[PDB]
C-alpha cells in the first residue's frame, strides 16, 4: 500500500537455491528468493522474541504462539502479511543456464553392457568424467556460465562445499539390460547441468530489499509497537544472518550498503540504527554497536506491552527446541582474507579440524560440544565411543565437569531429547559464523553461539572462551 | 593533552587512593546516568595483583580484567610501573559505548612484575557479598563520582548492574 | 487406453503447443500417481518415453521402495522440466479471439479499453485451481478450451474494485460497480497471454519449514515442486462498458494495481505486473 | 463564462480565506442535498502541501488529493501562482455525480512549484478525529453551503461521508 | 549529484532542439540493451502540445504521455517554460523497469501553461508510419544513443516497438 523502508544489502558468496538447489536453472537465475528472506526474517524475529521474553520474564513461546502473536504484521492462515518485499536484484534480467553442447559419445561408450558409476570433476579446468570402472575420460564441453577459475577453487578448497557436492556429481548407470545411446546421452547431459550449475557461486550479490505496508491494517491492538518490534529483528537478521544455504558457516552473509526511511513515524529509529553500520573501523566499534542494538531490544526498548497479551503459550521444557540470542557469544575478528575464512570455518567446526583439536581435547567433550553446537551429526553406537561417554558429557544429572547438560539427555532412559539429539537429521547449528563489509573495505568475522533450551543452564563461562579461540584459529 | 587511568575493581582493598586526578577534564570516560555504569573497560589477558593491587601480564585471551577508565595520573609517586598507553579509542574494548570518544586516550594501567618465581594459576572471581559492595558504593563510587546520592538516587542501579558486569580473574595465593 | 498413458510424455514433447496441456497432465498425473507400477517391465518397451532412464539409474541398490521414491521425486521434477521447456506460447489465436471479440463489442456499441500487461516476476493465478494438482499439489488457472493459462475476469474485476474502494469509497465503489440492487456497469474479459520473450510455464519450489511448527524439533523442509507463470509473458484484457463517465476511474486505477500483486503471494513478491498498454475506443 | 475553483479538504486548513466568491452564480457543481455530497473532484499526480495547503504537482500516479468545486476566481492578487484550465465538463475526474456542466468549464487550483530543492516524499492522508470534521463543517460547508444547518439537518451524512469521500496525500514536510 | 530530462516522443519533428548535455555523468536512466527500450517514463494528466511541443497539465488520468529518462540539464534558455522537481526515484511510473535507482533524482519536463482561451479537449495519438520511426531513430537515438551503428545492428528491435508502445495524447488544436 506504501514503500515502508528500502535496504540496499549486499551477500558475499550466497547459495541460494531453487527448485533444482541451485540458483540458477534451464530456465531463470535468481541469487535472492524474497521468500527466503521472509522466512529468515520471522525465524530471526521468532529467536528475538524468545530472547527478550528470556531476559524479562524468564520464560519461552512455542513459535506457533509467537508467530500468532505476530500475524498481524507476517500474516497467516487468517490474515494476510502487512509486509510486502519485493527483491530488486540489480542485473536481474533474463540469464539461465544454457548447454550449447557436451561432447559425449564417448562416454556412452565405455560404459555399456555394465554398471558402473560415473563420477565428475572439474578442477585441472577441463571437466573429466571419472568411472569408477578405472577410466576417466576429459569431457569437451561449452556452456553458458563461466566459472571464473576462482569459484573452481574456492569449491575445491572448502571442505564443507566440497561435500555438498557429492550429491551433484555422481549416478550409477546401468547398461546390462537394454539401453540405448540416446536415453544414456540425456542421462549424462542431465548429469553435467545438474553439476555445473552449482557452480553457479557468484561473490558478492547486491541486492535492493525494498519493505511496504499495508496501512489499511489498522493499529487493532498494538500493531505499531509489533511492526517496530518486527523492524528490530529484520535489523538483527541482516547484522547476525545470511541468506540461502549454510548461512551457519559464514556463506550468504548479508551487509547493509544503504537504508532509506520512508515513515519516520515507524522506522526513523531502524534507519539510524543502520547507518550505525556503514563505517566499522575496528573490530571491538562492532562488536559494541552490536551489543547496543541488542541491549536496546531487551530492557531499554519497547516494553512488556505486548508480552502482557494471553495469546503466548510457554514451551514445555522435555517436548520443544527454541533459541535464542546470547549478549555474552559475539566474538569479532578482522578478516583480511574472505574465502580462506570461511575454508578455516571447517578447521573450526569439524571434529578432526585442527583448530577444535587445539581448542578441545579429550575429544569426547570434542564430539559432545559439536553435538550441542555444530547442529546434527551421524553417530552411532558401535565402537563404544558413542557409549556412555558421550551420553555422559550430556547427562544432565551425574557430573559437572562437561559445561553442556542437555535438558532429557538421561543415562540409558533417553525419552525425547535424546534421539531429537542424536537422531534428528535436521538440527541447525547454535555455533555460527558471519562476515560483514562496510562502505569501507574492512571485513570482520562474527562468531556467536545461539542460546538453546534444551542447555539446564550452560555454563556460559567455559564456551564463551572457547569462542574466541575458535574466531582467532580461523582467522 | 587528554590522558586517562584504568582502575580495577577487585574484591580487595587496593583501590581508595591510587591516583592524583578525578576530575581533570570536564567529562569521565565511564557515567552513570539513569541506567548504570557505561563505556565500561575489559583488557583481555592480564589477571589481578590484589595484594598490592596491580595486573600481571598473562599470555591467556581467556583471561580479561574489568575495569573504569577514570580521568587523572596517579599521585606522582609513580611513572615507574604503570603501563600508560597511547590509543585511538578503536583497540579499546569499551562496553555499553554512549558517546564518540577523541580517539587517542592515554592510559595508566596498574601494572606488576611477571613476578617469574610462581607459576600464575588464577582463579575466576566474581564479585558479590554486598557488605564490600556498600564498601565500594561510597568508597569507589563517590570520591570519582560525587554524583551519587545527588542525581543518581537510584544509585542502587549503579549496583543493578555490578551484579552482573564486573568479573575477574585474580591469583590467590 | 494404457498406451496413451505410457506415450503421454512423447506426446508433450512432440506436440508442445496443440495437446491439451489439461488432459496431459491428468493423464501423466496417473503415471506418476503408480509410477512404481509402470516401472515394472510395463513400460511398454519403448525408447522415446522418458519411463527408460528410471530404469538406468541406480539411486539406492539396497532398498528398491526408497529407490522408487527418489526416481518418483526425480520424475516430478522432469515432469514441471518438460512442461516448462515444451509447452510454449502461441498467441496468435489469441490476437485473433481479441480482436474478433473487438468487432462484436463495437457492433454492440461499447466502449472497449483493451489492456496489456506483462509479468514482471513469476506470476501464480489459481494455485488452487486444477491443473498440475495431482501431481504438485498447486495448480495455474489454465482455460482448456483456449489451452492457455488465463487471469480470470473476476479476480481482475476485484482487484479493481477493492483498489477504487480504498480510494473513492464504497459508494463510489459500488455507482461504479453496482451492488445486490444495481448491476455494474463495467465488463471485464478474462486475461490470455498474447506473447512471451521466452517459456510460458517455468518451475518453482517452496519450501516451508517453520510453518504450523511448535518448536525447532517441529522443523523440517517440505519441499514443493510446482509451476508457474514465468516473467516476460504478455497478457491482455479487455474492459467495455457503455457510460462514459466510468471510464476515468479505470484509467486511473490499471497502472497502479498491476505494480502490486494480481495473483497469489504477492506478499513475497511473486504475481507482479507491469502495464504495457492501454487503448480506449470510444463508441463514435 | 463558467469559472470555478477548486478547493482541497485535507485535515490542515488554510482553507479559510484565499479566493472570494461565494454565492457568484444561480448554481454550483458540488451538492450537498439529501444524499450526500454530489460531484466531488479528484486530482491525480498531485499532493497537497498542508502548511498553507495547495497542489503541488508531483508525476506519480498513485499520489492523488480530492477537493470540491464552488464558483469564484481567487482573491485577483494572483495569475502567477494558481492553475488555471478550460475543460469540456467531461475530461473532470467527477465523483458521486447527479448532473452535468454546459461542456465548458473553467478551474482554478491552488498551484505552486515543484520546489527542486526538496525530496517531495509524499504520504497518504485520511479524514478522522472528528472535531476536524466539525471545523470544516465549519470552514467551508457554513461559508459556502450555509444552506446546511438552515435546509439540510443531514448532518450525520455529511460527517460520514467526509470521512469515506476525501483522502489525499500530502508532503508532510 | 543527479539529474536528467524527459523527452517526450511524439510523432512531430518538433523535439530537436530540446538538449544541452549529451551524458553529463555516467549514466542513462532509459536503456536500449539489445532487446529494446528500457525504463521509459509515463505522466498521466499530461497532454502534448505539438504547437512547439511541450507538456501541457490536464485533469484526465486517462491522458499520458510516454517517454525517456536522459541526463542533463535542458537548454540554459528556460526558467520560464519547463518544470524541474525532486523526487525519490519510486514516485516515477517507469515502463519496462529494467534495472535499480538511487532514490533520488531531479527531474526536468519539458512544460508549457494551459492556455485557457479555448477549450482543451485531447485525444489520442499513435506513433506509426514507421518512416517518422526511422527518422526519429535518427533523431534521438543517433544524436544521444550513439550505439545504434556503433554495437546494436538490430534497430528494427525500436522500431517494432516504437510503432507499438510510445504512444500519447495530443490537444491537436
Amino acid at each position: 500500500e506504501e514503500l515502508l523502508m528500502s535496504l540496499k544489502l549486499k551477500a558475499l558468496y550466497p547459495l541460494t537455491g531453487g527448485y533444482n538447489r541451485h540458483s540458477i536453472n534451464p530456465f531463470y537465475e535468481e541469487l535472492v528468493r524474497p521468500t527466503e528472506i521472509k522466512g529468515l526474517w520471522r525465524w530471526w524475529n521468532r529467536v528475538l522474541f524468545n530472547t527478550l521474553a528470556y531476559s524479562t520474564k524468564g520464560k519461552l513461546y512455542t513459535y506457533e504462539s509467537i508467530d500468532r502473536l505476530f500475524e498481524d504484521v507476517f500474516g497467516s492462515e487468517n490474515k494476510k502479511s502487512a509486509v510486502r518485499l519485493e527483491v530488486i536484484t540489480d542485473e536481474g534480467n533474463d540469464n539461465r543456464f544454457e548447454l550449447s553442447y557436451v561432447e559425449l559419445d564417448k562416454v556412452i561408450d565405455c560404459l555399456r553392457n555394465y554398471k558402473r558409476k560415473v563420477s565428475l570433476d572439474f578442477i585441472d579446468n577441463t571437466l573429466i568424467a571419472e568411472i569408477e570402472g578405472s577410466t576417466k575420460i576429459p569431457i569437451s564441453f561449452k556452456s553458458n556460465l563461466d566459472i571464473d577459475k576462482i569459484i573452481k577453487d574456492l569449491v575445491h578448497n572448502n571442505k564443507l562445499l566440497s561435500f555438498e557436492l557429492l550429491g551433484f556429481k555422481s549416478v550409477e548407470i546401468d547398461a546390462t539390460k537394454i539401453s540405448d545411446k540416446k536415453i544414456l546421452k540425456e542421462i549424462l547431459r542431465d548429469l553435467i547441468t545438474n553439476y555445473l550449475e552449482y557452480f553457479n557461486i557468484k561473490q558478492e550479490v547486491t541486492f535492493t530489499l525494498n519493505i511496504y505496508l499495508d496501512k489499511s491494517r489498522e493499529h487493532k491492538q498494538n500493531f505499531e509497537d509489533k511492526l517496530k518490534f518486527a523492524l528490530y529483528s529484520l535489523l538483527v537478521f541482516i547484522l547476525l544472518g545470511g541468506i540461502g544455504r549454510k548461512t551457519s558457516r559464514g556463506f550468504g552473509s548479508l551487509s547493509i550498503i544503504d537504508v532509506k526511511c520512508y515513515d519516520n513515524s515507524i522506522c526513523k529509529k531502524i534507519e539510524d540504527l543502520a547507518k550505525n553500520f556503514l563505517k566499522i573501523s575496528s573490530g571491538n566499534e562492532l562488536k559494541s554497536k552490536i551489543e547496543s542494538i541488542l541491549d536496546c531490544i531487551k530492557n531499554s526498548c519497547i516494553d512488556t506491552l505486548y508480552i502482557e497479551n494471553n495469546i503466548l503459550s510457554e514451551i514445555d521444557p522435555k517436548k520443544n527446541v527454541v533459541y535464542f540470542i546470547n549478549s555474552d557469544l559475539f566474538e569479532v575478528k578482522r578478516i583480511n582474507d574472505k574465502e580462506k575464512v570461511l575454508a578455516n570455518i571447517y578447521k573450526a567446526v569439524s571434529s578432526e579440524g585442527c583448530c577444535i583439536k587445539s581448542i578441545i581435547t579429550d575429544k569426547y567433550v570434542r564430539k559432545s560440544f559439536l553435538i550441542a553446537f555444530g547442529g546434527y551429526r551421524k553417530v552411532e553406537k558401535d565402537k563404544g565411543l558413542d557409549i556412555g561417554f558421550i551420553k555422559n558429557y550430556l547427562c544432565e544429572t551425574c557430573e559437572t565437569v562437561s559445561s553442556f547438560n542437555i535438558v532429557d539427555f538421561l543415562l540409558s532412559e533417553g525419552s525425547f531429547m535424546s534421539d531429537y539429539i542424536l537422531q534428528y537429521e535436521h538440527r541447525n547449528s547454535l555455533l555460527r559464523f558471519k562476515l560483514i563489509s562496510d562502505n569501507s573495505n574492512n571485513s570482520y568475522l562474527i562468531g556467536y553461539i545461539l542460546h538453546s533450551s534444551y542447555f539446564k543452564k550452560i555454563d556460559i563461562k567455559y564456551v564463551r572462551c572457547i569462542l574466541e579461540k575458535l574466531t582467532y584459529c580461523v582467522i | 593533552s587528554t590522558q586517562r587511568e584504568y582502575v580495577f575493581i577487585p574484591i580487595t582493598n587496593s583501590i581508595t587512593i591510587d591516583v592524583k586526578i578525578t576530575i581533570g577534564g570536564s567529562d569521565h570516560i565511564t557515567n552513570i546516568d539513569e541506567r548504570g555504569i557505561h563505556n565500561v573497560l575489559v583488557i583481555t589477558g592480564y589477571a589481578v595483583d590484589e595484594k598490592n593491587g596491580r595486573l600481571v601480564p598473562t599470555l591467556d585471551p581467556c583471561d580479561y580484567v574489568k575495569g573504569i577508565l577514570v580521568a587523572g595520573t596517579p599521585q606522582q609517586a609513580q611513572s615507574n610501573d604503570f603501563l600508560t598507553l597511547k590509543l585511538p579509542a578503536n583497540k579499546l574494548y569499551l562496553i555499553r559505548k554512549k558517546g564518540n570518544i577523541s580517539d587517542d586516550l592515554k592510559i595508566y594501567i596498574p601494572y606488576s612484575s611477571p613476578d617469574a618465581r610462581n607459576s600464575m594459576k588464577t582463579k575466576p572471581v566474581s564479585i558479590s557479598d554486598d557488605t564490600i559492595v556498600n564498601n565500594i558504593i561510597k568508597e569507589v563510587f563517590d570520591k570519582i563520582y560525587n554524583i551519587t546520592q545527588k542525581e543518581k538516587v537510584k544509585i542502587e542501579k549503579v549496583k543493578e548492574d555490578i551484579k552482573e558486569l564486573f568479573s575477574y580473574y585474580a591469583l590467590e595465593q | 487406453a494404457i498406451d496413451f498413458l505410457v506415450n503421454i510424455l512423447e506426446l508433450i514433447k512432440e506436440k508442445q503447443c496443440n495437446i491439451n496441456l489439461f488432459s496431459a497432465i491428468s493423464l501423466t498425473s496417473i503415471v506418476y500417481n503408480n509410477f512404481g507400477e509402470f516401472l515394472s517391465n510395463n513400460q511398454s518397451y519403448s525408447t522415446n518415453n522418458p519411463l527408460l532412464k528410471y530404469h538406468i539409474i541406480i539411486l539406492n541398490d539396497k532398498n528398491k521402495t526408497k529407490d522408487v521414491e527418489e526416481k518418483r521425486n526425480i520424475f516430478k521434477r522432469e515432469v514441471a522440466e518438460l512442461i516448462s521447456r515444451n509447452f510454449k506460447l502461441d498467441g496468435e489465436k489469441v490476437r485473433n479471439y481479441f480482436d474478433s471479440l473487438k468487432e462484436v463489442l463495437k457492433s454492440l456499441k461499447y466502449t472497449i479499453v483493451d489492456v496489456e500487461i506483462t509479468t514482471r516476476t513469476r506470476a501464480l493465478i489459481g494455485v488452487s485451481t486444477s491443473l498440475g494438482k495431482l501431481i504438485f499439489g498447486s495448480g495455474i488457472s489454465f482455460d482448456p478450451y483456449m489451452n492457455l493459462p488465463y487471469i480470470p475476469a473476476s479476480e481482475i474485476k476485484g482487484i479493481v474494485r477493492s483498489y477504487i474502494e480504498g480510494k473513492l469509497g464504497e459508494q463510489e465503489a459500488e455507482e461504479i460497480f453496482g451492488n445486490e440492487e444495481r448491476e455494474g456497469n463495467v465488463n471485464f474479459t478474462d486475461a490470455y497471454p498474447t506473447r512471451s520473450k521466452d517459456f510460458l510455464f517455468v518451475p518453482d519450489v517452496i519450501t516451508p519449514h517453520y510453518n504450523g511448527k511448535k518448536s525447532e524439533a517441529d522443523a523440517e523442509p517440505r519441499p514443493v515442486i510446482h509451476l508457474t507463470i514465468a516473467p516476460k509473458v504478455t497478457f491482455r484484457f479487455l474492459i467495455y462498458y457503455k457510460r462514459e463517465d466510468v471510464g476515468k476511474p479505470i484509467c486511473d486505477s490499471m497502472p497502479i494495481i498491476l505494480i502490486r500483486g494480481l495473483g497469489a503471494r504477492s506478499s513475497v513478491g511473486y504475481s507482479l505486473f507491469e502495464l504495457r498498454k492501454i487503448e480506449v475506443i470510444k463508441a463514435a
